């Protein structure tokens, strides 16, 4: 699965992206090289994934 | 809350229902048996 986390609308606008029992390398595959599900991409950059 | 180092408990004692340091999970006697005993099924580890 996948979920956002929000502080809310009217809060802010930063956002995150959770990958339930899937690890961080495989999301790295999902890279916009391939297009999964999600079309947004920009995030999978990382930087502090 | 955090049990005092010393049982002074009128003779007393817990050791087998206290959780046990020596343990990687910090589990009573009782309760380690219980687990073993148990034929756990569906154990929700991250698997691969
Ligand atoms: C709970 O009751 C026991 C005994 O009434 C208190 O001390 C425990 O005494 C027994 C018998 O000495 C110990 O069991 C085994 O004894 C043999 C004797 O050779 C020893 O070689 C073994 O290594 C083992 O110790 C026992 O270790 C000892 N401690 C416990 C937790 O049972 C005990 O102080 C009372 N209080 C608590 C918190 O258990
Ligand atoms: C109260 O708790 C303390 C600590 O467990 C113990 O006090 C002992 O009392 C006797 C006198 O009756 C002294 O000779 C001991 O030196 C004390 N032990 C310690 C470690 O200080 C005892 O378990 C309980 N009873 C009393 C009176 O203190
Ligand atoms: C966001 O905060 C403001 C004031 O704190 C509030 O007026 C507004 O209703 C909130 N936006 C919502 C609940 O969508």
């Amino acid at each position: 699965g996948v979920s956002v986390i929000t502080p809310g609308t009217n809060t802010s606008n930063q956002v995150a992206v959770l990958y339930q029992g899937v690890n961080c390398t495989e999301v790295p595959v999902a890279i916009h090289a391939d297009q999964l599900t999600p079309t947004w991409r920009v995030y999978s950059t990382g930087s502090n994934v | 809350y955090k049990t005092p180092p010393i049982k002074d408990f009128g003779g007393f004692n817990f050791s087998q229902i206290l959780p046990d340091p020596s343990k990687p999970s910090k589990r009573s006697f009782i309760e380690d048996l219980l687990f073993n005993k148990v034929t756990l099924a569906d154990a929700g580890f991250i698997k691969q």
